[PDB]
């Protein structure tokens, strides 16, 4: 998801192109371009980090 | 080397991109990049597509 | 020196130009693989943080 | 290519040795490495039709960008500290110095002085002068694409020397 | 491990002492180099605020802001760097483990 | 056999300190004691320090594997590898736990050693 | 909606706050843990009442309790790792912790904001603090990242912003390496620096990258720097009006750093990477001019020469590292006499391991020093412009084989292969250096030449094993070398690039600064009786061994050798500067027009004079501060970690009358000579006559004038 | 004095071969 | 002195002759975050630094920061 | 400073040096010439021979032109040469550094 | 070659009709006809084709959120290795 909403977001033209459809672009829209990628990336990498992360051990004392 | 400007920034470029001569076909000029790496053509979300042209033709004949 | 030409006067002294790339920055393509590179160093840089990092 | 994948043919000749991990770092550090190089001889002949010594000359000053990869790709083939073609060649001759130490001075002596002037020597040559010929038709410089291909190319190649140690 | 030079006397020790001479000692890292500390972390708040606001500047201004971004990236990296090596277990010349 | 190369390091990174902290009057005369015999007796037929393969009988591989056992013996007795060289439970670790401190009552109430 | 209005609430917010932190932290001195029977008890009107007086502590620590539940949260959200503490409920939670008071029992506002005001107080640095912890690393980093982001950021930074950004990083690292050399020299002051673990070289083994501020460091540290900074200043006017001066300036900065990562190396592996960067840098220095392939052949021959001594670099820090399992420079120099006795099999014979390793080493080391046979390439390095040259030249790349003998001189004391090596090849470069630059008729060559002699001198020095005459011999050659690179750069721009003298004449009046400034630089450096440089020839001779089979040789060549220097300091001195007008016509008419009277008129650069007089300036009294701490009766250099005593020194504070007649043979060779190159008359003149007349008249009164100084009084 | 014109592109004057460059040349 | 000025083409990114207006406001937002990465860069590593003794201290032989051999 | 908009070469006159200057520094080269009689007959248009400057004179007079423009003639160029005319043309348009 | 459709309708290309005029009157027997097309492409003024001309944020935010995830992590990482719920900061640190 994060990968296809990058591409898709970012490969409109080139960067004058882009910019002004970013411009004209609504707030909420421009929300959504600039944070889903980010946000499903660093979900996938912070649940891959989980299981090496090995916290929820009980011996968690002293 | 002094003219040579691709790019519209320097030297103006015409949005056709050249002028036809007499006795030629016209054609685009070749891009400065040739990437293939080019997607569908996107369309705003919800872009209106309907073929009105041809209802109204139907609609006017009945 | 004794004929030095100021800057706002020298018709050949140069201000910052030229095209970083080849890439046409009006461009109706919509060319993804610069989005493409892009994505794959942020995400190597993203691993490197949240994996290898500490 | 044919010089560096016989170096790690020759890693890999004392069985199941610490030798192994020497060759699978210096296939990786060559895997990168000769991308790099072919990408950029891919670029120069796809812009300047043409990847013969002879009819190439000057790219630096027409394709800065160009010329400055060129130049990193020898520096990074000439095997400098911090980076893994670096650590591999470490690997490969502090070994064959203690299997036969006069072995390894020749190999080292070979490849890292004749084959790497003569790698430099067509490499400058193309990279430095004065493009005077076809005016009409030079270039322009690389693209986007091109460009983030060489960064990560050696990005990765430094960076992988920072690999866990455990398994190297 | 064990030690390694010869061994001397109390006694020479308290000549030594008298004679005005002082036990090499090793000494804390400063608030300002301690990553642990509250100056470090009061430094490192004002160097990210700085950095917002003088990188807010520079674009106003048209002129380069990469580096304010790589000071506010690095500074969390700087403190994983120095917290990882004040942890490591590796014996530079200082204070024992 | 990286317990070697690290005995080799550790000795090194010694000298190193010594060199520092002792002005150069006095650093050899310090360092022909243990430290000098120890660095000599770590040499490369002891300790494989970059070559490609430490050329050990079967005999001096098993007494590099007995000496591996007996340092991982010591450190079992007080279970000092949970989290590195060793993986437990958490009920693997609280009767370890009181192994331990069983042990080390016992030790602590033993009388010293004669002579 | 008012700011004035916000501002006088929040500043009544803030007082009644701190009131309350106040009388809060009193009542809880008193009632440590008897506070809550007062503070919740259970009367309206008591609840009410402390309430309303404690407002602002109250909304603080509600406020602080919702961050402390939302970043809780966040940490649980990413970790995936346990709960709150508790799996308290939020209601329950927020009440609890809002209530909760004894958090502020410590706090107090006023105290906290001057805290965090005086955490950013300049008044509390000390030189305690500077002495413990060195900021040497702070500014070469400053310096580095100042030159990669000015060459990366070259269209943000045009000529002015390059220059002024490089400018004050370089003027910020030589402050602090002058007010650490001092600490360093005399105060037996040395750091050594790790950034972390830089690369992984074997099964477990791990090197750090590591710097090693010692004295044998700094020695070539602050030479080099105070070198660059002044050939910087005087760049910008030397290639004004280029095309690329901004690619010109950075090289330079590049190769400084370059070379100080070399010199201050705490491992033998930073200290290749140093080697192979300033290989690198060198290379494109010279061939900074890329556009002509003739400059590609010198640049490619030196960048053939670097490669080699990189080969056998390699070679010699592989052969170490197999023998001892470490590449500390401190750890392989304290123990390298216990495998002096080692030997090393190979394909046939049993080598020596200290000699097979110094051989190694002095290889590389001659290859980078110029020396006899692998100089070739340092005559074709002077298409460079002329700050690279001065640069590379004068202390920076061809004193990188003496860096390596000083940092490594524990290995070659018990070398016999540098004890027969170093003397011979020193001696015969020195001879061959200096007769070729006394012969020589450009002034780069003839400083290249001059360059190479001074290097086979050091070479000479070091076998004699004076560490401090070493370092004094490198200093005065370094600075003098430098100051008359510039002046000749001067020069050459004047002429238009013509570099030989036979085109130069009569420059004395168009380039008066450069005439002066050159004669004093060359009298210094050019070994001459009452100058700075004749110390550094006469400690060379004191320490000059005479065991070597080949001594005859090797003395009679260091004779020649340092005769030598009066030739060519005469003739590029007169040939520039005195002699007939041989130049075109232009050179001179173009300057001589009477609309270019005014008192802007010079030939040259302010900031290059300027440059020049300070360059001279500090060299004089940085030459003055090692002879005092080297050659005075008290010595009070800092701690060269070798153990090796040659007796040098005895001939220098009770020389015998033998050694001191024996002096006075090369005195009066040299004073012949002055003679000869003075009073000799190779044309026709007006005054030839009258010159045998004045000669005549020198001899004689030379001659009463001792009488009565001797006898008559 | 003299507005000089640009400079000229006879600075970089085009080479023309003349000659086979031998492949044992190379 | 130098070499006469030459047009130089507008597309082409080079650096011949090349002066900034705005070169200040561009030295000034170069030169201190790099002050301030490299005293980032310093701080942390002042943490591995090593200084010898001062001039009126000696190191204690029995002292722990004195070099300790391996213990077989 | 340069426009951000295209400039193309500006060869504003073939002479890259005065040519009235070139052509009487010249001619006063010329008449200083022992051979040389009538410095008055001399003119652009004529030629060396009726002058009076005698082919091994021409060459002593060109190495001090050279001397004297500070520039460098080719024997092939100084041989082209028939007239003070062209040698004037061709001085003014040279480029003093090629 | 290139078969993509260069009239895009995500948004409107920027032009200037005014720079190139076609003649329209005052026509000669010889000459040619005029040109239909005279649109050029008109760039946003202050922009530096020598830069990215970037001025988001989103790169900064996502390596600053990255790093700080990562030292949030570490210090985890290291509780647990030590067997504690947090960091047991000592109360005093030296050189190593
Ligand atoms: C799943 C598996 C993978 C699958 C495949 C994935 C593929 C994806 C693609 C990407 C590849 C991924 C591969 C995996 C990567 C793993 C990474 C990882 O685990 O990360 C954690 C890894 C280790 O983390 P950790 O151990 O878990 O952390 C806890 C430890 O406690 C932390 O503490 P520590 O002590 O261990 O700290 C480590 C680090 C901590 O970092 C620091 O402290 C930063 C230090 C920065 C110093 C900057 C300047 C240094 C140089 C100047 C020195 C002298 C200055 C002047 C001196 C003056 C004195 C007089 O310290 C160092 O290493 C210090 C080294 C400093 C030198 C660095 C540069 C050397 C030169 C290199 C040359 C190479 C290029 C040549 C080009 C030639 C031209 C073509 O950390 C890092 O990533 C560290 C990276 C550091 C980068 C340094 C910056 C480079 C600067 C380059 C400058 C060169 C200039 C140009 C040269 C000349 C040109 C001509
Ligand atoms: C045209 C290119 C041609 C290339 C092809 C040819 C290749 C060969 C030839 C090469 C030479 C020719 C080309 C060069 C000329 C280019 C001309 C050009 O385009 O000019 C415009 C180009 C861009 O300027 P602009 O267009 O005005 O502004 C761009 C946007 O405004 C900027 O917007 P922003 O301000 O929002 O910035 C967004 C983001 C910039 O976005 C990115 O760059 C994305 C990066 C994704 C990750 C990829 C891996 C990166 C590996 C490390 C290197 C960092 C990147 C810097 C560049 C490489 C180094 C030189 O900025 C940051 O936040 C920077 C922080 C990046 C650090 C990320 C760390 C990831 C983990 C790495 C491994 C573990 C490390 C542990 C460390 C432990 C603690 C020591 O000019 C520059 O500004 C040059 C910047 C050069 C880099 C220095 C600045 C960044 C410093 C970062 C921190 C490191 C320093 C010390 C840290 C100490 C404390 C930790
Ligand atoms: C010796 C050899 C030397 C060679 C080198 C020589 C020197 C070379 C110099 C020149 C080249 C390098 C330097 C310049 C590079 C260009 C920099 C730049 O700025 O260019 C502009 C370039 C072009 O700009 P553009 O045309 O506008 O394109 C924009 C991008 O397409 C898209 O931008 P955007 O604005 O749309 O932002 C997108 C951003 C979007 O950003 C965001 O979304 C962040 C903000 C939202 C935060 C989340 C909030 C959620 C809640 C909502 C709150 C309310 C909304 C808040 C947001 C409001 C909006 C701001 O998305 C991402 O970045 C996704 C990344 C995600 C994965 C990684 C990070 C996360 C890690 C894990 C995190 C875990 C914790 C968090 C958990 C989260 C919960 C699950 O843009 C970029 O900077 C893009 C980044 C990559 C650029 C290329 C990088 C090349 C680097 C080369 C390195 C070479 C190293 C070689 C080393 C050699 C050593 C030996
Ligand atoms: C025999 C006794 C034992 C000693 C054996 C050695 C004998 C002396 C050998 C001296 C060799 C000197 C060579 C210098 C070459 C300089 C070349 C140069 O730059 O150009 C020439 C420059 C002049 O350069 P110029 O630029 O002005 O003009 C050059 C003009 N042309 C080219 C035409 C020649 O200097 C000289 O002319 C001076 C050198 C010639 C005179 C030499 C006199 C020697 C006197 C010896 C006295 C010995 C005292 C006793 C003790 C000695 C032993 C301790
Ligand atoms: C985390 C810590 C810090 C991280 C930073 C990492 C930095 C890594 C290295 C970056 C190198 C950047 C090079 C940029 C080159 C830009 C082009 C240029 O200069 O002009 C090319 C010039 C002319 O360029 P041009 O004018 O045609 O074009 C300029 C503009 N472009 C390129 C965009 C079109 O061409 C050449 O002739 C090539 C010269 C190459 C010179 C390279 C020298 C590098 C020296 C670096 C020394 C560093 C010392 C390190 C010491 C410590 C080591 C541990
Ligand atoms: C003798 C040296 C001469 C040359 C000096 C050149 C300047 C060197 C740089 C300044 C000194 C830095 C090291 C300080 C050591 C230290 O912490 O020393 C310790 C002191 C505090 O004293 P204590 O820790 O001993 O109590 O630190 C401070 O006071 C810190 C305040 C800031 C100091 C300057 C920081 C410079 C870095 C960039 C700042 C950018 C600000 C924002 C700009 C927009």
């Amino acid at each position: 998801v994060g990968s296809l909403s990058y591409i898709f977001y970012n490969s409109v033209g080139g960067k004058v192109i882009r910019d002004r459809i970013r411009a004209s672009r609504t707030k909420a829209q421009k929300v959504i371009v600039l944070a889903l990628a980010f946000v499903a990336n660093a979900a996938a990498l912070i649940i891959a980090r989980n299981a090496i992360t090995a916290h929820n051990f009980g011996w968690q004392a002293a | 080397l002094l003219k040579f400007d691709p790019f519209g920034f320097y030297s103006p470029k015409l949005l056709s991109e050249n002028r036809p001569e007499e006795a030629m076909p016209f054609y685009e000029d070749y891009p400065q990049n040739d990437s293939h790496w080019n997607l569908w053509e996107q369309f705003p979300e919800d872009f209106e597509d309907s073929n009105a042209e041809r209802e109204a033709i139907l609609k006017s004949n009945k | 020196d004794a004929y030095y030409h100021d800057d706002t006067h020298e018709g050949l002294m140069n201000e910052p130009h030229g095209y970083l790339t080849m890439d046409d920055p009006m461009d109706l393509r919509p060319n993804y693989e610069k989005s493409a590179l892009e994505l794959l160093f942020l995400v190597s840089g993203g691993a490197i943080l949240a994996l290898m990092l500490g | 290519t044919i010089q560096e994948m016989n170096i790690i043919y020759l890693a890999f000749c004392w069985g199941d040795s610490c030798a192994i991990l020497g060759g699978i770092l210096f296939s990786a550090t060559h895997a990168f490495l000769s991308a790099l190089m072919f990408f950029l001889v891919d670029c120069i002949y796809r812009r300047y039709h043409t990847r013969s010594l002879v009819e190439v000359n000057g790219i630096l000053h027409i394709t800065p960008n160009l010329g400055l990869s060129i130049l990193f790709m020898l520096v990074f083939f000439s095997g400098i500290p911090g980076t893994i073609k670096f650590i591999s060649e470490f690997y490969i001759f502090s070994g064959l110095l203690e299997a036969s130490p006069f072995i390894c001075f020749i190999l080292m002596l070979v490849a890292n002085v004749l084959g790497l002037i003569g790698f430099s020597k067509s490499w400058f040559n193309a990279t430095f002068g004065m493009p005077k010929k076809n005016t009409k038709y030079l270039p322009m410089d690389l693209s986007f694409k091109e460009s983030y291909i060489i960064l990560y190319c050696f990005f990765f190649l430094f960076i992988f020397s920072y690999f866990s140690s455990i398994f190297f | 491990m064990q030690n390694a030079y010869p061994e001397i006397t109390d006694q020479h020790r308290e000549f030594l002492k008298k004679q005005g001479l002082k036990v090499y000692e090793p000494k804390p890292l400063p608030d300002q180099i301690n990553p642990f500390s509250k100056t470090y972390w009061i430094t490192n708040a004002f160097i990210i605020g700085v950095s917002f606001l003088a990188r807010r500047h520079a674009l106003k201004v048209g002129a380069p802001r990469i580096f304010w971004s790589g000071c506010i990236v690095g500074v969390p990296l700087a403190a994983i760097i120095s917290r990882g090596k004040s942890d490591q277990l590796d014996e530079l010349v200082g204070a024992r483990k | 056999e990286l317990f070697l190369n690290e005995y080799r390091k550790r000795i090194n990174n010694e000298v190193r300190r010594a060199a520092i902290l002792t002005p150069t009057s006095s650093l050899r005369e310090k360092m022909n004691h243990k430290i000098a015999d120890q660095i000599l007796d770590l040499s490369s037929p002891h300790v494989r320090g970059a070559h490609f393969q430490a050329v050990r009988s079967w005999t001096d591989a098993s007494k590099i594997v007995n000496y591996v056992e007996e340092k991982q013996t010591k450190i079992n007795k007080y279970g000092l590898q949970f989290p590195l060289l060793g993986n437990m439970t958490e009920e693997q670790c609280a009767s370890k736990e009181d192994e331990v401190y069983q042990r080390l009552l016992k030790e602590m109430q033993k009388p010293p050693k004669k002579a | 909606f008012n700011s004035i209005l916000f501002l006088l609430f929040f500043i009544v917010n803030l007082y009644w706050f701190n009131s309350g932190l106040i009388f809060f932290n009193s009542v809880y001195k008193i009632h440590h843990d008897a506070w809550t029977l007062i503070f919740q008890t259970d009367s309206i009107l008591n609840k009410l009442k402390i309430y309303f007086f404690l407002l602002p502590l109250y909304i603080s620590s509600f406020i602080h309790s919702i961050s402390t539940w939302y970043y809780n949260y966040i940490l649980n959200f990413l970790l995936f790792s346990e709960n709150l503490n508790t799996n308290t409920n939020f209601v329950d939670y927020i009440t609890y912790n809002t209530l909760l008071l004894s958090k502020f029992e410590d706090f107090n506002l006023f105290v906290y904001i001057k805290t965090l005001l005086i955490t950013f107080d300049i008044r509390q640095i000390n030189l305690d603090f500077l002495n413990e912890y060195p900021i040497i690393l702070l500014t070469g980093l400053l310096f580095l990242f100042t030159t990669i982001f000015s060459l990366i950021c070259l269209s943000y930074l045009g000529l002015y912003g390059v220059f002024i950004l490089n400018l004050a990083s370089i003027l910020l690292f030589w402050l602090s390496m002058l007010y650490y050399f001092n600490l360093i020299v005399s105060e037996n002051y040395y750091y050594y620096i790790s950034l972390g673990k830089w690369m992984y070289l074997s099964n477990g083994f791990r090197v750090s990258f590591d710097l090693l501020i010692d004295l044998t460091s700094i020695s070539f540290s602050f030479l080099t720097l105070t070198i660059g900074v002044f050939v910087y200043i005087y760049t910008f006017s030397y290639f004004r009006y280029e095309p690329l001066v901004e690619r010109l300036i950075l090289f330079l900065n590049s190769f400084m750093i370059s070379m100080i990562l070399l010199v201050s190396s705490g491992n033998f592996i930073v200290l290749f990477l140093g080697w192979e960067l300033i290989g690198l840098t060198s290379f494109f220095l010279i061939n900074f001019w890329s556009t002509r392939v003739g400059t590609l052949k010198a640049a490619f021959k030196a960048f053939s020469f670097n490669k080699l001594s990189d080969l056998f670099l390699f070679f010699a820090i592989l052969i170490i590292f197999s023998t001892t399992y470490n590449l500390d420079i401190l750890s392989f120099n304290n123990q390298i006499y216990l495998y002096e006795s080692y030997n090393i099999d190979m394909f046939y014979w049993s080598i020596n391991l200290i000699e097979i390793i110094s051989f190694f080493f002095i290889s590389c080391a001659f290859i980078k020093s110029a020396q006899f046979g692998a100089h070739i390439w340092l005559p074709d390095s002077m298409e460079a412009p002329v700050p690279a040259s001065a640069l590379i030249h004068s202390a920076t790349l061809v004193s990188a084989g003496i860096y390596l003998l000083l940092r490594l001189s524990p290995l070659f004391e018990l070398s016999k292969y540098a004890y027969f090596i170093l003397p011979l090849i020193g001696s015969v470069t020195a001879f061959y250096g200096g007769l070729v630059s006394a012969f020589q008729s450009d002034t780069k060559k003839t400083l290249a030449y001059s360059t190479i002699s001074h290097c086979g001198f050091l070479m000479v020095s070091y076998s004699t094993g004076v560490l401090e005459f070493v370092i004094l011999y490198l200093y005065v050659h370094g600075f003098f070398k430098a100051a008359t690179f510039l002046c000749v750069g001067n020069v050459n721009r004047f002429n238009r690039n013509i570099q030989d003298f036979k085109r130069m004449g009569g420059f004395y009046k168009y380039l008066p600064f450069e005439c002066l400034a050159s004669f004093v630089c060359m009298i210094n450096l050019s070994g001459l009786p009452l100058t700075l440089g004749f110390y550094i020839k006469h400690l060379l001779f004191i320490g000059l061994v005479e065991s070597y089979t080949l001594y005859p040789l090797i003395f009679s060549s260091l004779i020649l050798g340092a005769i030598a220097g009066v030739f060519y300091s005469y003739r590029l001195f007169y040939s520039i500067f005195f002699d007939t007008k041989k130049g075109k016509k232009a050179i001179y008419l173009q300057a001589s027009r009477i609309i270019l009277n005014s008192k802007f008129y010079s030939n040259t650069s302010l900031a290059s004079n300027l440059s020049i007089t300070f360059l001279v300036l500090i060299s004089y009294t940085v030459i003055l501060y090692l002879y005092c701490t080297t050659l005075n009766n008290y010595y009070s250099l800092s701690d060269l970690k070798s153990i090796y005593i040659n007796n040098a020194y005895s001939y220098f504070y009770k020389p015998d009358y033998n050694f001191l007649n024996a002096v006075s043979i090369l005195n009066w060779f040299v004073i012949i000579l002055l003679i000869s190159v003075i009073y000799l008359n190779w044309r026709w003149s007006y005054y030839y006559t009258k010159s045998i007349d004045s000669l005549s008249k020198f001899i004689l009164f030379s001659f009463f004038f001792f009488i009565f100084s001797k006898y008559i009084l | 004095g003299w507005d000089r014109p640009d400079v000229p592109l006879s600075f970089n004057p085009l080479y023309v071969h003349k000659r086979e460059l031998s492949i044992f040349d190379t | 002195g130098g070499f006469q000025k030459y047009p130089i083409p507008r597309y082409l990114h080079v650096g011949q002759w090349i002066v900034n207006k705005n070169w200040k406001w561009n030295t000034f937002h170069m030169f201190f975050p790099t002050a301030i990465l490299c005293f980032m860069v310093w701080r942390n590593s002042m943490i591995s630094t090593a200084k010898p003794p001062n001039y009126g201290e000696y190191v204690d032989p029995q002292s722990p920061v004195a070099p300790k051999a391996i213990k077989y | 400073y340069a426009p951000q908009k295209v400039v193309l070469r500006n060869e504003k006159s073939g002479y890259y040096a005065n040519p009235d200057d070139v052509a009487r520094r010249l001619i006063r080269l010329i008449s200083l010439h022992d051979k040389v009689q009538n410095p008055s007959a001399i003119t652009l248009k004529s030629t060396w021979s009726e002058i009076g400057v005698d082919p091994l004179s021409y060459v002593e007079i060109m190495l001090e032109a050279e001397n004297e423009f500070y520039i460098e003639l080719a024997d092939e160029d100084l041989e082209r040469f028939r007239t003070v005319e062209d040698a004037v043309e061709f001085i003014a348009r040279n480029f003093f550094t090629n | 070659r290139q078969n993509f459709a260069k009239n895009i309708t995500t948004t409107d290309i920027p032009k200037d009709s005014h720079h190139f005029a076609a003649k329209r009157s005052g026509f000669t027997q010889t000459e040619q006809a005029p040109f239909a097309y005279n649109d050029v492409y008109q760039y946003p003024k202050d922009y530096k084709p020598w830069n990215y001309n970037y001025k988001g944020n989103g790169v900064l935010l996502a390596l600053f959120l990255g790093s700080a995830f990562s030292l949030v992590a570490y210090e985890r990482s290291y509780a647990s290795k030590t067997g504690r719920y947090q960091r047991k900061v000592q109360q005093n640190y030296y050189q190593i």
